[PDB]
RNA sequence: GAGCCUCUAGUGGAUGUUUUACACAUGUAAGGGAAUUCGGCAAAAUGGAUGCGUAACUUCGGGAGAAGUAUUGGUUCAAUUG
RNA sequence: CCUCGUCAUUUAAAUGGUGACGCGCAUGAAUGGAAUGACGAGAUUCCCACUGUCCCUACAUGUAGACUAGCGAACCCAUUU
RNA sequence: UAGAAAGCGACGCGGCUUUUUGAUUCUUCGAUGUCGGCUCUUCCUAGCAUGGCCAUGCAGCCGUGGCGAAGUGUUGGAUUGU
RNA sequence: GGAGUGUGGAUUAGUACGAAAGGAAACCCACACGUGACCUCUGGUGCAGCGGGUGUGCGGAAGUGCAACUGCCAUGCUACGUCUCCUCAAGCAUAGCUGGAAGCCUCUAAGCUAGAAAUGAGUCCUGACUCUGGAAGACGGCCGGGAAGACGACCCGUAGUUAACAGCGGUGUUGUACGAUAUGAGCUUUCUAUUGUAGUAGCGAGUAUUUGAGACACUGGUUGUUACCACCGUCGU
RNA sequence: CGGAAGGCUCAGUAACGGGCGAGUAUUUAAUCUCUAGAACCGGACAACCUCAGGAAACAGAGGGGAAAACGGAGUAAGAGCAUGUGUUAGCAUGUGAUGAGAACAACAGUGCAGGAGAGUAAGAAGCCAUCCCAUCAGUUAGUAAGUAGGGUAAGGGCCUAUUUAGACGUAGACGGGUACGGGGGAUUAGGGUUUGAUUCCGGAGAGGGAGCCUGAGAGACGGCUACCAGGUCCAAGG
């Protein structure tokens, strides 16, 4: 079981620990402890923290959503389908046509 | 949740609703993630499926370059997938769409069968289906007209698809005989007209060149008769 | 010839023990902010230089650093005191 | 004196402060009377900033203090408490 | 509202208390530190709340007069040395 | 010696009761003040530990003194945190039962019943005089520790899962060591051979790699090495 | 291909807001006159077909398929720069970024690529006239100018770097108050005094401010985006 995800340092928190900071803008959001959220006040970028999550994934230490870089599954090429002329009679139009073509 | 399965080697769909565990293994996974027909159902061990998109149970679609599991709304053009712009040109405009990682947001997701294997799902496997329309251009036609590489007129390639039509649909018959048509290729009346142009050209240009020199019969001092305003 | 740090020249003893409470010299503190007390007593806050901008009243000299605001490290260049 | 005088303003609330009023127990003109500026470690009231003064106390440092070696007093005392 | 006495009770009469201020000068002038606040403990009852009851001009709600009872409670502020 | 006290909400109920308007009565749940403990969580504190900068010292870098400033933070301590708090017996005032005096009546003259946050016990803290047991040796000092502590006292250990140092596992705190190498807003044009070619550089804040590195602690896990078997007193048979 | 016109109003503006001349330092889909076009290849988007989401408003997967729609190839053409020669077109020579293109029907026609000149519409400019308060006398520092560059369809402090100190005022500067401006209207012997939201022309706005895509042309609101002031529907998520 757990809390959530720390907002500043990417850490999942365990059940029963760290704390919600409610804002006026009217967001809610998740600290691990007060280290973290002291530095969001003092405006510490997150990226320059080395040991955090947030900042390792960044850097490309850590494998992270950014590296994946995934492609459509390619198929092949099917015995022409189209309207009406049935499957199996294109297998054979289609070897016809090759040897007339010769 | 439902989840809708399409098999692109045969033209089918079918459409399942998951269980709960079932649901709780995808949690986690986004669009062209891969995983193992195991993962979902007892047995379909070395099924490789492919993940889609889908929809928020609000309606939002699932956006496949939107890496979180939140809500954001995004101003969107024409060629954005989401939006459906009609009655004015270069109108854009901001609408709410979900990220691509999933959760118990989602209503329905959609997947694609790489290869059925030695299985037998149902609907899949059990129906083959082909194609809605047929290749207008003439290179296309000529490719499924079996040919490649030699050159014929369009009537030769149309005789033949359409007796093996006759042929191999019906046996014999008055139905099929879709009205094929080729584009790309020069009919007779497009001849004429193509000869026509040259005949043009080659006058305006005589015509335009004498008068050059008709003119200089006349006027040998052309330039300083003109010039002197 | 401030405070802080160094060169020349000069300097030191009632013994051991980690040592409660109450003291005397000092630090820091969630949320609140004088509710404390005869009384903000004590403490905190402000602080140098450069620029912008400065009221009532006045014996016309002053008030005036009024108030109120912004800037400031290292490096590599231009330009010569801006 | 009566007296915490009456009316207005400052506070949630004013034996306080400031503004008015005046038969003033017992104000008042070099025994000097009245209105201001600049300057007071002078007396008094309010606002902003700021805070362990307070709600309500907690933790930590140095030096004494407890215990130990060496050295070594005084105030006070009818005393049986 | 009838009616002495639910509640009151004129004109008169008998007591108790030492928490007010007097009255007196017994003890201390070779010295018993004098007002208020802060802090902290215990006691008294002539009972304000909280518990059990009786009367009523007690329908109910809210009260008023009395009885046994001293276990637990009785605050934060403004002006002022009070 | 002494300890739990009170308030509110819901339900009875828009009910009884009243012409109407209005309008009551257990059990259960939430809280405040008081009492006694506790650190799993969250605040606070920074002695041990890791980092950063300013002025000036040890020729430079590295390691660092002094004046002091500053970010994080083990163990511990603490409240602004968390847990805690009823049951018998005899009976007050009163209201009653039986019942004479006094053929009737009557709570009272004998006798009996219900009865208060009050009283006395138990559960809670302190612990007088006692009681039951083992054995010819017992006990104290000295040596080393803490969960205990002003000093005494208390809880423990002394040839062993004993102590201390190292590996190798495990659990934390800080934030990415020294040195190399590459890059860097810009600024610059030096040298050797030798006539003309070839060789041919300097100065620079910072940033990236090697590197969740390096430092530091604790381990009731496991291997190696090293140290320890004494002595003095009192009472008894 | 049109939705940038017409319709409504007078808030703001003492000013390119108004009258008269001139045609540039500029851009212009349609339309006119003259002239004027040998080009190959490839995917998608929408609708169609099969599933199928959402309270609604509005959307998904998967697979075909066109253009005079779109992107590439060659190829004509071709900006700028430099020197000759003709102000200035044009021509010569060197160098070159860029880089396309529509046909169809016969009721007998309708379209579309390039140029040069017109025609329509804007942008910027010249001159002159414009209300009240002195109980408002000094105002301005991109302000006034110069050199060089960026920017724009285009001249220019329009913007920026270094130099020069200018510019405007008692013949009323600067500040404040007030105002859509004319053609015209009412009164009138003559000289005057008053008004003009309101058939024509030109300007500005679309609750208040600010940004913007598309196009030949908008800083557009019967287009889009955010804040501020107000509203409407919900199944509470929009
Ligand atoms: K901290
Ligand atoms: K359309
Ligand atoms: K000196
Ligand atoms: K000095
Ligand atoms: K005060
Ligand atoms: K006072
Ligand atoms: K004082
Ligand atoms: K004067
Ligand atoms: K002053
Ligand atoms: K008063
Ligand atoms: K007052
Ligand atoms: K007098
Ligand atoms: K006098
Ligand atoms: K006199
Ligand atoms: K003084
Ligand atoms: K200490
Ligand atoms: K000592
Ligand atoms: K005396
Ligand atoms: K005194
Ligand atoms: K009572
Ligand atoms: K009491
Ligand atoms: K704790
Ligand atoms: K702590
Ligand atoms: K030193
Ligand atoms: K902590
Ligand atoms: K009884
Ligand atoms: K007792
Ligand atoms: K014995
Ligand atoms: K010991
Ligand atoms: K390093
Ligand atoms: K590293
Ligand atoms: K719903
Ligand atoms: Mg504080
Ligand atoms: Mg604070
Ligand atoms: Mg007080
Ligand atoms: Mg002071
Ligand atoms: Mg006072
Ligand atoms: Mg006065
Ligand atoms: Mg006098
Ligand atoms: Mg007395
Ligand atoms: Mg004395
Ligand atoms: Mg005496
Ligand atoms: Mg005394
Ligand atoms: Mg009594
Ligand atoms: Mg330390
Ligand atoms: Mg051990
Ligand atoms: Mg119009
Ligand atoms: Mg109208
Ligand atoms: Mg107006
Ligand atoms: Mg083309
Ligand atoms: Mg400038
Ligand atoms: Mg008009
Ligand atoms: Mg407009
Ligand atoms: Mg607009
Ligand atoms: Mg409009």
């Amino acid at each position: 079981f757990y809390e959530g995800t720390c907002v500043y340092s990417g850490y999942p928190v365990p059940r029963g620990k760290g704390t919600y900071f409610v804002s006026l803008d009217d967001k809610s959001s998740l600290f691990f402890s007060s280290k973290y959220k002291n530095f969001s006040d003092k405006k510490i970028k997150a990226k320059r923290v080395k040991q955090t999550l947030m900042s390792k994934q960044f850097c490309g230490k850590v494998e992270s959503v950014h590296t994946e870089k995934k492609k459509k599954i390619v198929v092949q090429k099917i015995v022409r389908g189209f309207p009406a002329l049935p499957k199996d009679a294109v297998e054979k139009i289609r070897e016809q046509n090759k040897d007339y073509k010769k | 949740m439902k989840l809708n399965i399409s098999y692109p080697t045969n033209g089918t769909h079918k459409t399942f609703k998951l269980d709960f565990k079932a649901e709780q293994r995808l949690y986690g996974k986004k669009t062209l993630d891969t995983f193992d027909g195991s993962i979902i159902k007892p047995e379909w061990e070395g099924l490789q499926f492919q993940i889609t998109g889908g929809s928020d149970v609000q309606g939002f679609p699932m956006i496949k370059t939107l890496l979180t599991d939140k809500r954001k709304k995004l101003l969107l053009k024409k060629g954005d997938k989401g939006f459906k712009p009609v009655n004015r040109k270069g109108l854009r405009k901001r609408k709410t769409v979900r990220g691509s990682i999933i959760a118990s947001d989602i209503s329905m997701v959609c997947v694609s069968l790489i290869d059925a294997k030695e299985v037998a799902i149902e609907g899949l496997t059990d129906v083959v289906v082909g194609a809605t329309h047929w290749p207008k251009r003439f290179n296309k036609l000529k490719a499924k007209a079996g040919f490649s590489e030699d050159a014929d007129v369009t009537a030769e390639q149309v005789l033949k698809v359409i007796k093996d039509a006759i042929l191999e649909v019906n046996g014999g018959d008055i139905k099929k005989l879709p009205k094929l048509k080729v584009s790309r290729y020069q009919t007779e009346k497009q001849k004429e007209r193509k000869a026509e142009k040259i005949k043009l050209i080659e006058e305006r240009k005589k015509k335009s060149e004498k008068e050059r020199a008709d003119f200089l019969k006349k006027y040998p001092d052309w330039q300083k008769k003109f010039a002197t305003k």
